[PDB]
């Protein structure tokens, strides 16, 4: 598996420029696809997705009518399009796949990332900003929602990334409970209704970075404000 | 309907009016194929003529009224 | 010396006839009196699905009793999710004639075997998208009649070779290879603890294995055709095996005699599949005339009917908590009661 | 011939060192069993369209 | 009617409409079971193994052979599967008359089935020349011992192709006999021939005509 | 006065008089025996939509077109009876305006089965081929016959009205609109001869020749039945339809004449009702002929009727 994307530098205001992110080790026609934005000194935020077969298509509420997305099936490709950018679009953006069917993990594996600069719903709260740590220690994250994500159906839609130092984040738990392949056995996950919490055992060196709590319940996709662990 | 009963022939001799008493008026329009003006006599006869010619236009005037 | 041979088969197969008939005090048909009838079953048709364009072979529950798997002619291995009547996934066959499916208990791994002497296993939740085949055993000389995933890396096999086998999946190569039989091998069924299994044959004789040491222990000959289908009874220590001529029976392990015989005069043709219930008081057979009866199973009289399909009843399963019954046929419609 | 007939000499043999139980026994147990675990039995007694999974 | 149960919705709807496609796709090939002896040319005619499927093309249309050898299990056991096949193609060999009783028997076993009722036959009968070389010397009266016709060739075959219809008793089944010279003899436009017929006689049936 | 037997008005009260007792007894007769032959079929095919296709299809769409042209019969039997229409305008614009359909749509359907056998026999190895010929396609054909028939009848119910040309009141279509008033009769007496007698005949004559050509060269044992059953069809047609047709063109023939005699018109008068009912014969019997021959349909009768009486 390889995500890899390119294009973009700086712009002057008001312009246009292509995105293009360039897959290869998996079947790129079966997959979904979204493009995620990242400020140079704030959390992680949605922007927009297309399905496998280019059925549907969803944009955010802010770059609506200005952005517009398309996938290339045979060359197994995905372009991003924009024209006439504002002051306020100059960040990373990765290039993220997904799959939906019963039982099984979407945003499993996530882009590299091109750096664009610009010279010049559910509410999520997590009320914590840098959380002191001891390795050897058992340690607690808590995201409140606003109202409950618990459906008719048993499952809850609540997912859990981290990101270290200098590196693309990656997914750690999905559907609330369930736990991602790849992942060690010292992370568990629990909570009821509007309340939630993400408990680790016996914290180890490697293993600090920003935590981020996401629904998945209505479009769009709302994050959290990430939670730090200090050395 | 069918078997509407119909003059197929116009070619008569001129009737000196007074052997008329009642006369209608066969249309083209509806069920035959040519428009006629049949002549009852006192004789239970059915006469016939071509609706242009000036004794049949002269006779149909005068006996329209009694 | 061979007269001398015939003769001590003979006098021990005299021996053994007269063990079997000096145990039975009493029959079942005596001690069953003196209890509560069933009463008249009845259950509606809850859900159909539509997809085959061919005629069903076999099919299988998952441990989860949510998902299933089904195989057809046409080539096509199906995965249904029966709550919301979707699919989940649907595999091209490699070769078109399909007789056997398998599902494991882990829900990781599908088999499936033909009339190529071939069994392939293909691995689903792979690291890139698409399914693929992760092994293939061939070292039979006949077609494949049954299979049964044991574990995630032991399968148990039988053909038409008048043999049947046990595999290592991680090498590729035959354990053991179990030989007894004279005919051609038709279904198998595992025991609940994963220790014994039983199987039954065209020379109108059922066996019962050791799958650790390797050895025939019992053999049971009470019918008069070719054996089709064969189940264990919940408790583990008793099965039933459906026949050809309209029969079913029920043996016992402990002691080696048949305790009961299910027969009607109305049906004249033979049983494709047998089934038990969860607690064990109903037994479930498919027939050959378009119709499916329901077995009391101490009483031995009929409790109901399950309407008709268009055309042969050749699979029907119960699933593990026992809410549902599956069954599919000729006319390529799967449809589950309650 | 004489394999063939080696082996069905001893197959017979190891048959016939099995030891059985009466029928009475091995009814009563098949009986006494059923009777304990019928009563959560799903499909002898119909369940309400509160729990059925399938229709509500 | 949640976010991800309508895109495993919109899935399931992407797979139903991509098997229907090869359902249509499949529906344009003419399928025959190729029966017979070992050892009667059937190779040619053609033109732990488990089974040989063969196909070829002929005047813009798409053939497939199943050709069943080294199974030696129980036949009705898995001849359900071949229940409907466009038709059936037999062979034998008249070089050696002692194979003929157990061919015939064969045929007879094959001819009157509870599945083939309508399943109409083509019957190829090989090594014409050789068989015409060795009636000189050897009389046919070794087989089909009650009798035989003239000693030479020209009217031998003809007994044999009368025991063949003899041998049929179903009302509605039709035997398209040929005889194949040597390993020199083009057999693709005798089985067109053969295989337009049974189209024809089908589709007579699903119309008002007879 | 002196005028003695030229230009005499052409009595046909007599003509009238033979017709008021014949006609009524033929369409009753025909009426109950048409109705009671057709509706057998259409319950037959009801019982089992499955396996249902093809030419069965347009049998069930003809039965349908014989049904309610032969309801809609009776009212002019009640008509040559009594002798004067007492039914509401409403009435004679629309029993004269439904029955030019349903018999319309009855010979489009004929033409369609033509064609269908023609398709399935000649081209059989090359339908079989490309799959020329699926379930669906018949039902979008079925649509597009019913279309025309709506689109060709259209000139019936414009020009169908209620009025008293002689004694009582009758009902006939009265052209007062137009200019030329023979044209229109001349066009509207056309047409129907046309889609009549002229498309059909020309579709069956092509298809059933070419037909029974490959048929007779074909080595087969049910050959024989098939060309017994096309000869017997195709000498039907002919033996019912021709006399109606060449009366109707009779009457186009001299329809703007002055000279021509009555004893002429008199003995074209007894003809018209004695060759209309041939035509009402045929469309009544032809379906049931159609179904009755075929094999399969014989044999799910004789099922049904031996498992329903038991």
């Amino acid at each position: 598996v390889q995500l890899v994307e390119s294009g973009g530098g700086l712009v002057q205001p008001g312009g246009s420029r292509k995105l293009s992110c360039s897959a290869s080790g998996f079947a790129f026609s079966s997959f979904g696809m979204h493009w995620v934005r990242q400020a140079p000194e704030k959390g992680l935020e949605w922007v927009a997705y297309i399905s496998s077969g280019s059925g549907t298509i969803y944009y955010a509420d802010t770059v609506k009518g200005r952005f517009t997305i398309s996938r290339d099936d045979p060359k197994n490709t995905l372009f991003l399009q924009m024209t006439s950018l504002r002051s306020e679009d100059t960040a990373m953006y990765y290039c993220v796949r997904s799959i939906y069917y019963y039982g099984s993990s979407p945003f499993d594996f996530w882009g590299q990332g091109t750096t664009l600069t610009v010279s010049s719903d559910i509410v999520m709260t997590q009320a914590t900003s840098s959380v002191p740590v001891t390795p050897g220690e058992s340690v607690s994250i808590s995201c409140r929602s606003s109202k409950s994500l618990l459906h008719s159906n048993g499952n809850t839609y609540l997912y859990w990334f981290l990101q270290r130092p200098g590196q693309s984040p990656q997914l750690l738990i999905y559907r609330m409970s369930n736990l991602a392949s790849g992942v060690p056995d010292r992370f568990s996950g629990s909570g009821s209704g509007t309340a939630f919490t993400l408990t680790i055992s016996r914290l180890e060196a490697e293993d600090v970075g920003v935590y981020y709590c996401m629904q998945h319940l209505e479009y769009p996709l709302t994050f959290g404000a990430g939670t730090k662990l200090e050395l | 309907a069918s078997n509407f009963d119909c003059c197929l022939g116009y070619t008569d001799r001129i009737l000196h009016p007074k052997f008329i008493v009642g006369f209608t008026r066969q249309l083209a329009n509806e069920g035959c194929d040519i428009n006629a003006i049949i002549f009852h006599t006192k004789k239970k006869l059915s006469v016939c003529a071509n609706p242009k010619q000036t004794w049949v236009k002269y006779i149909v005037r005068l006996l329209s009224k009694k | 010396e061979l007269d001398q041979l015939r003769q001590e088969a003979e006098q021990l197969k005299n021996q053994i006839r007269d063990a079997r008939k000096a145990c039975a005090d009493a029959t079942l048909s005596q001690i069953t009196n003196n209890i509560d009838p069933v009463g008249r079953i009845q259950m509606r048709t809850r859900r159909t699905l539509r997809g085959h364009l061919a005629k069903i072979y076999a099919m299988h529950w998952g441990t989860d009793s949510r998902l299933l798997v089904s195989a057809s002619q046409d080539g096509k291995l199906i995965i249904w999710d029966s709550y919301t009547t979707n699919k989940v996934h649907a595999i091209p066959l490699r070769s078109s004639w399909v007789m056997t499916c398998a599902y494991a208990p882990s829900g990781n791994y599908v088999a499936c075997g033909g009339l190529d002497n071939i069994c392939s296993i293909y691995n689903l939740k792979t690291r890139e998208g698409n399914v693929r085949v992760s092994r293939e055993l061939a070292g039979h000389t006949g077609y494949l009649s049954c299979c049964r995933f044991l574990d995630d890396n032991q399968i148990v096999t039988s053909s038409g070779d008048t043999t049947c086998a046990l595999w290592d999946i991680e090498t590729g190569q035959q354990t053991t290879t179990f030989t007894g039989h004279t005919g051609d091998v038709m279904s198998l069924s595992l025991a609940p603890d994963t220790r014994l299994f039983v199987s039954g044959a065209c020379d109108a004789s059922a066996k019962l294995w050791d799958v650790r040491e390797g050895m025939c222990r019992q053999t049971f000959t009470g019918h008069e055709s070719d054996i089709n289908a064969i189940c264990f009874f919940p408790n583990g220590n008793a099965f039933a095996t459906g026949s050809d001529d309209a029969t079913c029976r029920l043996f016992d392990l402990r002691a080696d005699q048949e305790l009961m015989t299910y027969s009607h005069d109305n049906i004249i043709c033979g049983i494709t599949s047998v089934s038990f219930s969860k607690s064990g008081r109903l037994l479930l057979a498919g027939y050959d005339d378009f119709n499916c009866n329901v077995w009391d199973a101490l009483k031995a009289d009929r409790a109901g009917v399950l309407a008709g399909h268009d055309n042969r009843v050749s699979c029907l399963g119960v699933t593990d908590d026992g809410m549902a019954v599956a069954t599919g046929s000729w006319d390529s419609f799967l449809k589950i009661w309650n | 011939s004489i394999a063939q007939a080696r082996k069905l000499v001893e197959q017979l043999k190891m048959e016939a060192n099995i030891d059985r139980i009466k029928v009475s026994k091995a009814a009563a147990d098949l009986m006494a069993y059923c009777e304990a675990h019928a009563k959560e039995d799903p499909l002898l007694t119909p369940v309400p369209a509160s729990e059925n999974p399938f229709r509500e | 009617l949640s976010a991800e149960e309508r895109a495993a919705l919109e899935r399931s709807k992407a797979i139903e409409k991509n098997l229907k496609e090869d359902g249509i796709s499949a529906a344009k090939d003419v399928k025959l079971l190729l029966l017979g002896a070992d050892n009667s040319g059937k190779s040619t005619i053609v033109k732990t193994t488990g089974i040989v499927e063969t196909h070829f093309t002929f005047k813009n249309l798409h053939f497939r052979l199943f050709d069943v050898g080294g199974q030696r299990s129980e036949r009705k056991k898995w001849i359900h599967c071949f229940e409907d096949v466009t038709a059936i193609i037999f062979c034998v060999d008249l070089s050696d008359y002692n194979r003929m009783h157990e061919s015939l028997m064969d045929f007879d076993s094959i001819c009157n089935n509870k599945f083939f009722i309508d399943t109409s036959i083509i019957l190829f009968l090989n090594k014409k020349d050789l068989f015409g070389e060795k009636i000189k010397k050897s009389p046919l009266t070794i087989c089909f011992p009650e009798y035989t016709g003239p000693n030479t060739y020209e009217d031998a075959a003809a007994y044999i192709q009368a025991q063949f219809e003899s041998k049929n008793r179903s009302p509605n089944k039709e035997i398209y006999c040929h005889m194949t010279c040597a390993t020199d003899t083009n057999n693709a436009q005798v089985i067109f021939d053969a295989v337009t017929d049974i189209i024809i006689a089908n589709n007579l049936r699903g119309c008002g005509l007879y | 006065y002196s005028v003695d037997s030229e230009m005499l008005l052409c009595s046909l009260q007599e003509v009238r008089q033979f017709s008021r007792l014949f006609v009524p007894i033929a369409y009753s007769l025909i009426c109950v025996f048409g109705l009671l032959g057709n509706i057998l079929v259409v319950i037959t095919f009801a019982f089992y939509k499955k396996a249902r296709s093809m030419t069965d299809v347009y049998l069930l769409n003809m039965a349908i077109a014989d049904i309610l042209f032969v309801l809609t019969l009776p009212f002019w039997a009640v008509s040559h009876a009594t002798g004067a229409w007492v039914f509401s305008n409403a009435t004679c614009k629309l029993l004269k305006g439904i029955y030019a359909i349903n018999f319309n749509c009855g010979m489009l359907l004929l033409t369609c089965i033509s064609m269908d056998r023609y398709i399935a026999i000649v081209q059989a190895t090359k339908s079989f081929r490309l799959r020329s010929r699926t379930l669906p396609r018949s039902k979008i054909i079925c649509l597009v016959v019913w279309g025309l028939s709506v689109i060709i009848s259209s000139s019936t119910f414009v020009f169908n009205q209620k009025y008293n040309t002689q004694g009582s009141d009758v009902c006939e279509p009265k052209y007062q609109t137009v200019s030329e008033p023979i044209r229109w009769k001349l066009l509207m007496l056309g047409l129907e001869l046309l889609f009549g007698f002229f498309i059909p005949l020309m579709f069956m004559i092509f298809c059933y020749t070419f037909i029974v050509k490959t048929l007779v060269q074909a080595q087969n044992s049910k050959r024989h039945k098939a060309i017994r059953v096309i000869i017997a069809v195709v000498l039907v047609f002919l033996a019912c339809q021709i006399p109606h047709n060449m009366v109707l063109l009779v009457t186009a023939a001299n329809l703007g004449k002055m000279n021509r005699s009555c004893q002429s018109e008199k003995l074209i008068g007894y003809t018209k009702t004695v060759t209309e009912v041939l035509a009402f014969l045929h469309c009544c019997l032809n379906p049931v002929l159609y179904a009755f021959i075929g094999q399969k349909f014989r044999n799910y009768f004789l099922k049904i009727l031996k498992d329903l009486w038991c």
